[PDB]
RNA sequence: GUUUGACCUCAAAUCAGGUAGGAGUACCCGCUGAAAAGCGGAGGAAAAGAAACCAACCGGGAUUGCCUUAGUAACGGCGAGUGAAGCGGCAAAAGCUCAAAUUUGAAAUCUGGUACCUUCGGUGCCCGAGUUGUAAUUUGGAGAGGG
RNA sequence: GUUCUUUGUAAAGUGCCUUCGAAGAGUCGAGUUGUUUUGCAGCUCUAAGUGGGUGGUAAAUUCCAUCUAAAGCUAA
């Protein structure tokens, strides 16, 4: 069917309409009248499906149809491993929950306490959140409005699992309410501790809808960004898409390499979807572009047949990585190279990949070839402000990435010299990010 | 008693500022109280309680003589 | 007089006693010759003075009085900088490439902390000996402090082997020295 | 006579300590070096357990519990020399 | 003062700062090595 | 900014380099008179949250008394040395068995400076002559002792002033 | 360089401009104090005054004063008698300012002298003061940077 | 009320988002002495920073309440 055809609150028909969303992928076609419905749900679906905008439907005609103040409840939370994901369900989320009269919130590890407690002080319609975090702001914080509960949502419960937050997501469901609530969660595959929190969280009985050689280039943390601009250059007239980690590092990196004028599309969660859209559609039809874009965002959709893979910043999931390099092989007759940066410390991803058993090659750096703009860099976020921040943003983002990374024997932020990655950023002192270290 | 002073803290350096105090936007920019000032002695000269210095100098050459 | 007879019985019951190290630091401080290079750095950067200031500004004022807008650019200032905590702002940043700090400041305490604020964020600082030879490069009475952080591409490299120089010659030579309880011989 | 919820108003000074402030106390730390007792409680520690300590300290604090965050600041002071 | 010049073996310390906190005190016994405490409460500057 | 610093470190008196200088100091304050000039304030982040500015009509003065209370004693002092002056504020520097030191900052309600600039022309009124004469300063309302709270109850002016509530009769037109 | 100069300190000025004292003292505020006197300091009021408060409630909300609380609580050879306060009702109602992180792309601040002017001041110029911090912005009820 | 001028990328306010987000130490407190009926003063000692002050509370390895001291002004 079609978002359009559904009974639905006029202002959340501007927003499907300026979303681009007119047509209903089948699982979702599927789920949407048990999530009219209010039955609890579990479901099995593809990371990027546009499950996010499933729940994200009904839970604002639940808040439509309660119309509750924003002193009065938290109602719809949302419970989902990674920082980027939540960062890219809290971008999707914000234009529909802008043309609605509710609230809109994050919680992360890693973001400002301050900031995140005032925020629940003044109290927030829609919760998105991490699992750490939460037992902190509902041990913590005091007057939070959290008796009511009118829903809650997990997503991707095997990534849960997978970092080791069920403990906490226990002790959460033991500090949350039941009545009121009903849970509803995707999880593409299941396990039986996955049902476990199931059993616990859906209170009604549910039904539920079930549905090579790799580049390896080891490289100081200073001089990756500029042999990633050297290697775009020399690739240039080639279609190549680069996976980072935060949307401001790909925000930042796409306004660096369009001011140094070699043509490059941006493509992240703070980006508008219907701009994403046409940035996706202009780098298909293109052929020969460059495509700055996070992971999980480049998870979101399927990809041409591409010169090279890049992969800048660290992985979200690596072992979907080694499924993705194998089904992007399977998939594209056309020959993908897929690379991906290393600092000195990261190498024992490299022996995971020896798990992977899937052969590797290792490319080769000339320092003669090395293209010397770090200066012309630093006197540019010298002199402009706007840069300025946003370069600070990117390497802010990039270091709360790191935080949140799940694989501490892959990555210590205690290995890493700040001093080179701000200096990859282009700045000649780190700038401070509260950051436990 | 006295004995020489323990360096313990000194000798791990911080590779980081202490605060994460966002830059201003005048640290960038040509100073704006400069410019207030300007407009300040614009609007005394356009009133002539200011007398240009290449009128001071004309003055002083012909009130030399 | 009396003030002659305690200015001259003091330094005497300095001396006398057992002072602390985190004194005598102080007066362990640079040697001739850079000194002098690092004063002939300094006043190629010297800041404005208020009559140079206020005389430029009488020039862009005519020049807009006439108008005559001629242009909008200037690249920025570059000078010294010696407001104490301006100074100690500039470090925690950091933005100090040089720190000058003077011996002699009668309230001692608000300096003590400086060499090892600029020790443990790795600040090249040096003692200079004389606030008023800090004041006179600033245009003041007495300084007390001079930061200096924006250098021109044509001193950049001066400034280098400056701080190299420093290091070589305060840092590897007095630094043992420097936790040593000094003074205490009597007079 | 039924609820509302006000927002808990709580003090800047409960909130947390800075960075900065946790900066400045261990810098003036080691510049200050030690008072006298504290340098007779360093080796009273060292000589005769933290027993006695914590009565020396208290004899000479007014309280008990102040007297158990000094003797715990120089057990912090003996950790950061000994070892490191 | 009556009662501390009644039992020698007791002492006479210092009044502690929390009525509400008490478990400190056995720490203070374990470092006076007294065996029974005794603890005045005055709330209210009324109550004993 | 630096004020920081000055005010940790200053909370670790008896720390050896503020013990060395206060012995230098108490030694060197002994060589001169019991009550004078000092030229700027040597504990200068204490006297800015006590209220000191470095402007014309701002005056430090160094006093020195024997071991009322001895703070306000010394307020008391230059008080009456400097009676066109107003006491502003004063604090502890310094100390010895013979004498204890503090250091006082008074205010000029001549100086033009003063009489303008708004923060500080209250102090130009005749209702501020003498506040330590009257106990009006800071170590002078605490030694009357007058805040708020059940801690604070009729002490001593106050014990005749509600001796005065026991010692006037109020009787009204018509008798209650 | 045995010279010269920055400071810093301390003196001196028949230098310029200001200011303190004494009287009175009904009321006010401090200090001392017997069987009150005294001292010191002000004003038309003074003081106090914007909670490190009161409460335990369906909470209240700077200070001041009146009525009530109340001759109660509490204290006292629990003898002589001493002797409150919360709340409530009313009068009156008013709130603000510093001190902490940099303006560093320009000490942006002010006294004083002089020349004029529309003079409880203004403008200009010049000495000074001031970075050992004068301005703007911010006093938790946050606030700041940006967008 | 009339009348003359006042802008200079001048100053401010409200909502949303983002990044931050620093405060009164010879003080608090403890002991003693005097003084007062608990404060004040002297002498000695002398702190903390999710800190501190104060009060109820307990089904008890308690919970909750309520303010921010050691800086200042303020009519009626």
């Amino acid at each position: 069917e079609k978002f359009e055809e559904l009974k639905l609150s006029q202002p959340t028909l501007k927003a499907i309409e300026k979303m681009g969303f007119t047509t209903m992928t089948s699982v979702q076609a599927r789920t949407i009248p048990p999530l009219l419905a209010g039955r609890d749900v579990l479901g099995a679906a593809k990371t990027g499906s546009g499950k996010t905008l499933a729940f994200l439907i009904p839970a604002i005609e639940l808040l439509h149809s309660l119309k509750f103040k924003p002193r009065n409840g938290t109602g719809i939370i949302v419970i989902t491993p990674t920082r980027e994901l939540a960062l890219q369900i809290f971008g999707v989320a914000r234009e529909l929950m802008e043309f609605h009269s509710q609230t809109f919130g994050i919680v992360i590890g890693g973001a400002n306490r301050r900031q995140e407690a005032e925020k629940l002080m003044k109290g927030v319609n829609m919760l998105i959140a991490t699992p750490g975090r939460l037992l902190d702001h509902l041990q913590n914080t005091k007057g939070f409005v959290f008796k009511n509960l009118k829903a809650l949502i997990i997503d991707e419960a095997d990534r849960i699992l997978e970092i080791g937050f069920e403990d906490e997501m226990r002790q959460i469901i033991k500090i949350l309410p039941n009545e009121d609530r009903q849970s509803m969660l995707f999880s593409a595959t299941q396990t039986t501790k996955v049902e476990d929190l199931a059993r616990i969280s859906l209170r009604p009985g549910p039904l539920f809808i079930n549905v090579l050689e790799q580049g390896y280039v080891v490289c100081d943390s200073d001089k990756r960004f500029l042999l990633l601009f050297s290697f775009l250059k020399r690739n240039q007239k080639k279609k190549i898409i680069v996976f980072l980690s935060s949307c401001n590092s790909v925000k930042y990196y796409a306004e660096l390499l369009n001011y140094i004028d070699l043509p490059v599309l941006e493509l992240h969660g703070k980006q508008k979807q219907q701009k994403r859209t046409n940035t996706f559609f202009e780098f298909c039809n293109a052929e020969r572009g460059i495509l700055i874009c996070t992971d999980v965002a480049a998870r979101g959709l399927d990809i041409p047949a591409v010169d090279w893979i890049i992969q800048f910043d660290p992985p979200d999931d690596p072992r979907d990585y080694i499924h993705r390099v194998g089904r992007t092989a399977r998939g594209t007759k056309g020959k993908g190279k897929s690379l991906m940066f290393l600092t000195p410390n990261e190498l024992g991803f490299l022996r995971y990949l020896k798990a992977s058993k899937v052969p590797l090659n290792e490319y080769e750096f000339p320092e003669n070839k090395i293209a010397n703009v770090q200066s012309q860099l630093e006197k540019l976020i010298k002199s402009n402000y706007y840069l300025h921040q946003t370069a600070k943003d990117g390497y802010r983002s990039y270091l709360q990435a790191y935080a949140s990374h799940s694989l501490k024997t892959v990555y210590q932020i205690d290995k890493l010299d700040l001093a080179k990655v701000a200096k990859s950023y282009g700045f000649p002192v780190p700038p401070k990010v509260n950051i436990t270290i | 008693p006295y004995e020489p002073l323990i360096d313990w803290f000194t000798r791990h350096e911080e590779v980081m500022p202490l605060t994460a105090v966002p830059e201003p936007k005048r640290r960038f920019v040509p100073s704006k109280n400069e410019a207030k000032r300007v407009m300040k002695i614009v609007r005394a000269i356009r009133e002539g309680r200011i007398i240009p210095p290449k009128k001071l100098k004309e003055m002083k050459x012909x009130x030399x003589x | 007089p009396e003030y002659v007879r305690v200015q001259r019985q003091k330094k005497i019951l300095s001396i006398r006693l057992k002072v602390p190290p985190t004194i005598a630091q102080f007066q362990y401080t640079l040697d001739r010759n850079t000194a002098a290079e690092t004063f002939k750095l300094f006043n190629k950067y010297r800041p404005e003075t208020a009559a140079e200031k206020k005389e430029r500004l009488t020039k862009e004022a005519a020049a807009v009085a006439e108008g005559k807008s001629k242009q909008d650019a200037s690249p920025k200032p570059y000078a010294v900088k010696y407001g104490l905590n301006h100074v100690v702002a500039l470090i925690e940043n950091k933005k100090a490439k040089l720190v000058l700090i003077a011996n002699d400041v009668d309230p001692i305490e608000l300096v003590v902390f400086l060499p090892a604020l600029c020790k443990k964020m790795g600040v090249p600082y040096a003692i200079v000996k004389g606030k008023a030879r800090l004041g006179t490069l600033v245009n003041q009475k007495t300084s007390a402090v001079a930061a200096l952080t924006e250098v021109r591409a044509e001193d950049e490299a001066a400034l280098a082997k400056l701080v190299s120089t420093i290091d070589a010659n305060f840092a590897d030579k007095y630094d043992e020295v420097k936790k040593h309880w000094g003074g205490g011989i009597l007079g | 006579v039924t609820s509302m919820t006000p927002a808990p108003k709580i003090s800047y000074k409960k909130g947390a300590a800075s960075n900065r402030t946790k900066f400045v106390r261990s810098l003036v730390r080691e510049i200050a070096g030690l008072s006298p007792y504290e340098r007779r409680l360093i080796d009273l520690i060292r000589n005769s357990g933290e027993k006695r300590a914590r009565k020396v300290a208290k004899k000479r604090l007014g309280s008990f519990t102040r007297a158990k965050a000094k003797v715990e600041e120089m057990n912090n002071i003996i950790a950061a020399s000994r070892r490191h | 003062q009556d009662l501390s010049g009644l039992l020698p073996h007791s002492r006479k310390e210092p009044k502690l700062d929390t009525k509400k906190d008490l478990q400190q005190l056995n720490e203070i016994a374990e470092l006076y090595n007294c065996n029974n405490v005794l603890f005045f409460e005055a709330r209210k500057h009324q109550d004993l | 900014g630096a004020y920081k610093y000055l005010e940790e470190l200053q909370r670790k008196k008896q720390s050896d380099v503020l013990r060395f200088l206060q012995r230098v100091r108490v030694w060197e304050y002994r060589q001169k008179n019991v009550i004078h000039r000092a030229a700027r304030p040597t504990r200068p982040d204490k006297a800015r949250r006590l209220g000191y500015k470095a402007k014309q009509g701002f005056v430090i003065y160094r006093v020195r008394v024997r071991r009322r209370s001895l703070r306000a004693t010394a307020e008391e002092r230059v008080g009456r040395r400097a009676a066109n002056l107003r006491v502003l504020n004063s604090y502890w520097v310094n100390q010895d068995s013979t004498y204890k030191y503090f250091e006082v900052i008074l205010v000029d309600p001549q100086h033009k400076a003063i009489r303008r600039d708004a923060r500080y022309n209250w102090i130009c009124d005749p209702v501020h002559k003498h506040r330590e004469a009257r106990g009006l300063t800071a170590t002078g309302k605490k030694s009357r002792g007058i805040n708020k709270g059940h801690k604070f109850n009729n002490t001593k002016a106050g014990r005749r002033k509600t001796w005065k509530r026991q010692n006037t009769l109020s009787l009204w037109r018509y008798r209650k």
